[PDB]
DNA sequence: CGTCTGCCCGCTATGAGCGTTGCATTTATCAGGGTTCTGGTCCACAGTAT
DNA sequence: ATACTGTGGACCAGAACCCTGATAAATGCAACGCTCATAGCGGGCAGACG
């Protein structure tokens, strides 16, 4: 390809190739994938690639984009890299950058979907125009595509229309401008929006470039914290502050709307889980939320900064 | 083209036993000494220290060609090759007749007679196909190179009029292609025999098929040695065709032909022909002698080779404020920089010399070192991150890597040598004493004290005494310093 | 095939003050300047005269492919071209979000196979178009081959990353069907680029409908400045429904997609043309101008006739030679050139080193014959004699 | 580049960045039948040895090659029969590759330029162009009109032989008779054994050997 | 009135450009096993009741 | 201050999967086939004289 398009500011790296097709009059999606990367076997993923520097060759004589701003930048692997550990951090990219797929989902072992949960295509009814006003092109953007919270951090839920990445596993799909995008009246929960808002800014956050605190830092970590202001008693865990201040700050239609119900009656319970001796990844949503619930008024990076030092 | 008229030597084996194509090449009985006489190096004095900077680099710059020391696996592939290049003419006897009169001979007399049994194994090609795979950066191709010239290429025999070519060498180069390999052959033959073969063979109208049939005609008209194809890592899969019929194409060729052949490679081709490797099956042949950098421990101590190599290329540093041991440390560092890999160790020190003659002190430190891996071994990170992981997998991927352009960069580093103003406080005594052949006493004491005091006295006794050796010199000029 | 780094100007028409394509060209020049640019000539030097006859014949053979000379219209056809290739790009600036709206829409026609399907509304196209119209053998191609030769072709940026080519040109096909105007497109924009557009779009086998299109949207993945269409007479040679398609399809592409383009032809393709823009019409060059002899006509003897590498020759230049001139070529400026050329050839060749009348006679008489059948009308000038034949002035 | 800079700044007021290919000329050579226009080719064209192969660049150099016109007249003979004529100078299998019954004339004419430029092609003799005249070939100004969109073919200046009976039929318009006498046109003639009333020094030198 | 010896014209032969079709081709569908995964287990250990 | 009970960390083992090879069916695509227009042609009809 000679005229690859350079991707805008916070977008995925999907609708760039996307726009690569759409402005040549490609419409053969074999021929898309053809040109793009030689191989007829190529797959098409939202979210955590593969395949990456065949799309920075392109952009080379560009001096700028290479492969580990593309990666860090253009995609949703910084929600991943700090919180499971710092080893598979620093081999995903080397695992990443090159041909291998299904070793990518099966390492960071987070990704166990099964049925495409939420992956039907999703868009936000302000964004889109602001988008049109300031560029004149649509596309799809990482503060849409979180992987649990169907809700835009600034504003609103995202407007769900009936089609999957599982229809068509060969293909990559551009936003349609003429594709009628129709509203709907907003339905939205607050505490989810809240939630969203503070997740935010540690998509683009430089210094979650190398900071991974390990497991049994974050074991210790989680039994100081709780130590701190009283969550522990001797020995012994209380149960009952725990659970009060998360259902303080979250109300149940919330956890439901992120299936994470809370099982005070039965033994095994995801909270109880977390404060027990960590062995297994940890998503993202149970950090965050117990982050939240312990301490109010302290941001994510700065977060990380604390559980990370001691 | 070394057209010697044979001269027949006499080997006592019975299996070489009055052959005419065998007795042309030098004899073996002292070959031992000769393989390890395969050592050269540059010669260095004294004098050489004191010339001008741009001097001194462009001797630096000489050593990489002109130095080699064999170490332990050259022996062996030597001993292999002879054998593969010796045991090759049992088959072709020209005097006694070929291999098809001998089967058809010895199933005439088992059948009738008694002759009882007769075994029709016949030979599996010639020799086994030796396969030397090993990572880049290794020293292959200049073993090769000077391992096989030692046999003279062309004998020309006098009752025959035939050429005895006694070793070839065809090599790929960048995104080759499979016919390519083919138009190679006979496009190299000219340059060993001076003939147009190109001209009546080389059309591109040929099949592959002709192109092999025609090899078969002319490598069994002319007496041929071996064929040495090499840098198989250069081809690209692709653009040829099939990759897992490569080994087809190969194996056709070593059926077909019929001489001796040996291929060389990276482990990152060594997955076209692991099918065969796998399998102990007699007739896939194909052995391999692994080629492995230079390990530093034997039996929980320092390998001999390791300090053997270094203590000899460590003897050929130049520097001004050189100490004469080597210390503990930087033999400790450097292996860990470079793993080992042999072309890239000499290639560090080269560098250093360079960029200590301009940094500053001409000394020899592991932060220099260290700099100069960050400087001019960029694209070489990942493979030596990746021998040092130890996983297989990780060596494989980046195999083939190799630092582009060191030759212009050596260039700049002189011509960056030649623009510089100030002086050292060497050069400055150099230059105000006269260094002609007094020189050498002043350098070989100057660091047992200041030579302020020395400057002047080792005048004072030459002019006392202008008609001196340098082996009375020394007792006289020892005598009035310690006054 | 040059490529060159760009490195913006800062124009002053207010219309020009955001485009990166229109700040990448190189400054136009004014009329003073431009006539001298254009001017080239061949080096000469006396140090050839006292040489050897092989060396000196080769080089009086080079004469006609190094010598060029500005007549009066060149200078307003280099700045009509330079205004109607500026005028291109301000419909299609990449900064404020106008190419991205031109390219969408291209997409939607190659979906369904319509030119008219638009999709923004908002989007407005610029273009402008010419002929040039000129007797054949008056040198109309080296022309556009050297007013257009400023301009380099192709000009990479570095913000964006597109691969501008400034100008292309094409010759339609001697049958004049109407895919392989299609299928010559991609391939000049095929060699000019060091690209494989063909193997992708031309061997898939579509409809003209559908390739119409693809060129369309092609031409704007890149910043295309000017699609020249030269030799357009074989237009009228080929089959019924082609003749008024693709004398739409070119206004088409004008009022819509936004490429200028620009069409030189032959006196005899314009019968299609009038069948049913600003025209030039380019004439042969004649001496009487109005009641006194021509300026130009006189100048360029002159110049043409310095270039002799004659060992003896007159060095002033005699009337009887001027009106020989133009009474055997009637001023069509091929004719001239290669008489001249032929003569002092012939004069170097017999031993007699130095061109008169006579040998210019013989030279014209007895080399030049499938040439003066035409000639006669010309130099009869009796309006219905010279109406018959084609590719003559109507 | 730096002419570019040169001029964006101002200092340079003028360069010439690149110029097209406007080297390709023509000439016609007509003689009555029986005069040796092709004996006196060969023997002239013999003294240049046609492939030249270069060590320091990787082409080879096919100075010259002769394609003779069918039997019954049209242009995809001719097409073809410059491939035919091609692959047997080299080695090479031009014809099977290329050559295919798929292909319009005007690929063909599109697709020699990149093989005349792969090998830097010097001259092409077309001969016996009689037979053109009056064919199946799809019409008299459409096969002209091939002879002058035979100009996009890279240079390759082109010599076409043909009886007196070629000119007048062939030539008889103004835009394709200018590109036949490009360079002259030889016209050819017998010997004529009196001069002036003097017997020719030719006819008796010839006679006499 | 035979015949005749050269005219024509509806015809036959043929180049030029495009359109199906069988053919290879790829794609899609089903039985099966063992493997990592996570669900459930337990057991020594530490802190309280007698 | 030691038996009783929670408990956290370490630990068995069935199960969803899921990857892969063997087999039938849909199918795109160079491979001829067809059509269209165009230029020359030999048996047939008007003609016509001794
Ligand atoms: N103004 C001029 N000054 C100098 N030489 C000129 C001029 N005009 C034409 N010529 C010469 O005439 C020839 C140009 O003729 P061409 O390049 O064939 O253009 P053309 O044949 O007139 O275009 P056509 O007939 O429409 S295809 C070259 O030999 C030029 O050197
Ligand atoms: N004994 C030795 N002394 C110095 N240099 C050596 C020695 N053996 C090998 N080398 C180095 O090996 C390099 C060539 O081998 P190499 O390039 O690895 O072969 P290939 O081209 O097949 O990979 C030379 O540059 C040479 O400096
Ligand atoms: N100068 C000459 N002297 C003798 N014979 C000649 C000469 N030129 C031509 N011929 C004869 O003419 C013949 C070739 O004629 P040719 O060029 O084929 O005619 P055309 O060009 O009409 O085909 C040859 O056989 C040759 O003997
Ligand atoms: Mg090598
Ligand atoms: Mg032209
Ligand atoms: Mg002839
Ligand atoms: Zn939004």
């Amino acid at each position: 390809m000679r005229n690859f398009p350079v991707p805008y500011s916070n977008e995925l790296i999907y609708s760039t190739i996307a726009r690569a097709g759409v402005y040549q009059g490609i419409v053969s999606p074999k021929q898309l994938l053809d040109e793009v990367y030689g191989n007829r076997k190529v797959v098409a993923t939202l979210g955590l690639p593969s395949h990456l520097g065949v799309i920075a060759r392109h952009l080379h004589q560009t001096g700028r984009y290479a492969v580990q701003q593309l990666i860090y930048e253009h995609t949703l692997f910084p929600l991943y890299a700090p919180f499971v550990g710092k080893e598979r951090r620093d081999e995903a990219i080397r695992l990443m950058e090159y041909q291998a797929q299904g070793a990518v989902h099966l390492m960071l072992g987070v990704a166990a979907s099964r049925v495409k949960s939420d992956n039907r295509f999703r868009y936000c009814p302000d964004c889109v125009a602001l988008q049109l006003n300031r560029y004149g092109e649509a596309f799809w953007q990482r503060d849409w595509y979180l992987p649990a919270l169907p809700y835009c951090p600034k504003h609103g839920a995202l407007v769900f229309f009936d089609r999957a990445v599982d229809d068509h596993r060969h293909q990559f799909w551009a936003l349609g401008h003429t594709e009628l995008l129709s509203d709907y009246p907003k339905d939205s929960l607050s505490q989810l929006t809240a939630l969203a808002a503070y997740i935010a800014p540690l998509l683009d956050a430089p210094r979650a470039q190398e900071l991974s605190p390990s497991l049994e830092q974050w074991t210790l970590f989680y039994q100081r914290l709780a130590q701190d202001l009283g969550l522990t008693k001797s020995k012994h865990i209380r149960h009952d502050l725990v659970a009060e201040r998360v259902r303080q700050t979250f109300s149940d239609e919330a956890l439901e709307k992120l299936d994470l119900k809370l099982a005070e009656n039965k033994d095994t319970c995801w909270l109880k889980s977390i404060f027990r001796k960590h062995r297994k990844a940890f998503s993202y949503l149970q950090h965050s939320i117990v982050w939240q619930a312990l301490l109010p008024k302290l941001t994510v990076i700065e977060a990380l900064q604390q559980a990370s030092a001691l | 083209a070394t057209r010697i008229q044979a001269v027949y030597r006499d080997t006592g084996v019975e299996a070489y036993r009055d052959n005419p194509f065998i007795e042309a090449l030098p004899p073996l009985q002292e070959s031992v000494n000769s393989a390890a006489s395969l050592k050269s190096s540059l010669q260095l004095t004294s004098s050489d220290l004191q010339k001008s900077r741009v001097i001194r680099a462009h001797t630096i710059c000489r050593i990489p060609d002109d130095y080699f020391q064999p170490l332990g696996t050259h022996l062996l592939l030597s001993e292999r090759i002879s054998v593969m290049i010796r045991g090759g003419y049992v088959g072709r006897n020209p005097k006694t007749g070929d291999l098809q009169k001998h089967l058809q001979n010895g199933y005439e007399r088992v059948q009738t007679g008694e002759l009882e049994t007769f075994r029709f194994e016949e030979a599996r090609s010639t020799a086994q196909s030796l396969l030397l795979i090993g990572c880049s950066g290794s020293g292959k191709t200049t073993s090769l190179h000077r391992i096989l010239a030692t046999y003279p290429q062309v004998i020309y025999h006098r009752e025959l009029n035939v050429e005895q070519v006694v070793y070839l060498k065809i090599d790929c180069s960048h995104n080759g292609s499979l016919k390519e390999i083919c138009l190679n052959f006979f496009r190299a033959l000219d340059r060993a025999l001076g003939s147009n073969y190109e001209r009546r063979y080389g059309l591109k109208r040929h099949g592959i098929e002709t192109m092999l049939a025609l090899m078969s005609q002319i490598a069994n008209a002319h007496a041929l040695g071996l064929l040495v194809i090499d840098e198989i890592q250069h081809l690209s899969r692709s653009r040829s065709g099939g990759s897992q019929e490569m080994l087809n194409f190969f194996v056709t060729m070593v059926n077909i032909i019929g001489v001796p052949v040996m291929l060389i490679g990276t482990p990152k081709a060594r997955e076209i022909f692991e099918a065969d490797l796998r399998s102990a099956r007699r007739g896939a042949g194909f052995g391999a002698i692994f080629w492995d950098p230079i390990q530093q421990t034997q039996r929980g101590k320092p390998n001999q080779e390791w300090i053997a190599f270094t203590d000899n290329l460590w003897q050929l540093q130049l520097l001004q404020r050189k100490d004469a041991l080597l210390s503990d440390e930087v033999r400790d560092v450097w292996y860990e920089l470079s793993q080992g890999v042999m072309d890239i160790v000499v290639k560090l020190f080269v560098l250093a010399q360079l960029r200590a003659l301009a940094l500053g002190n001409e000394r020899i430190t592991a932060g220099l070192l260290r700099q100069v891996y960050q400087d001019e071994l960029k694209p070489v990170h990942p493979m030596l991150e990746a021998l040092r992981s130890g996983i297989p997998e990780r060596i494989a991927r980046y195999s083939d890597l190799v630092v582009p352009e060191i030759d212009k960069r050596l260039i700049q580093l002189q011509l960056d040598i030649a623009a510089i103003q100030e002086q050292t406080p060497e050069e400055k005594a150099l230059q105000e004493l006269d260094t002609e052949d007094q020189r050498h006493l002043y350098l070989m004491l100057k660091e047992d004290y200041d030579s302020s005091l020395l400057i002047p006295t080792i005048k004072k006794a030459f002019s006392q005494n202008p008609t001196m050796t340098r082996q009375k010199l020394l007792p006289l000029v020892l005598q009035w310093l310690m006054e």
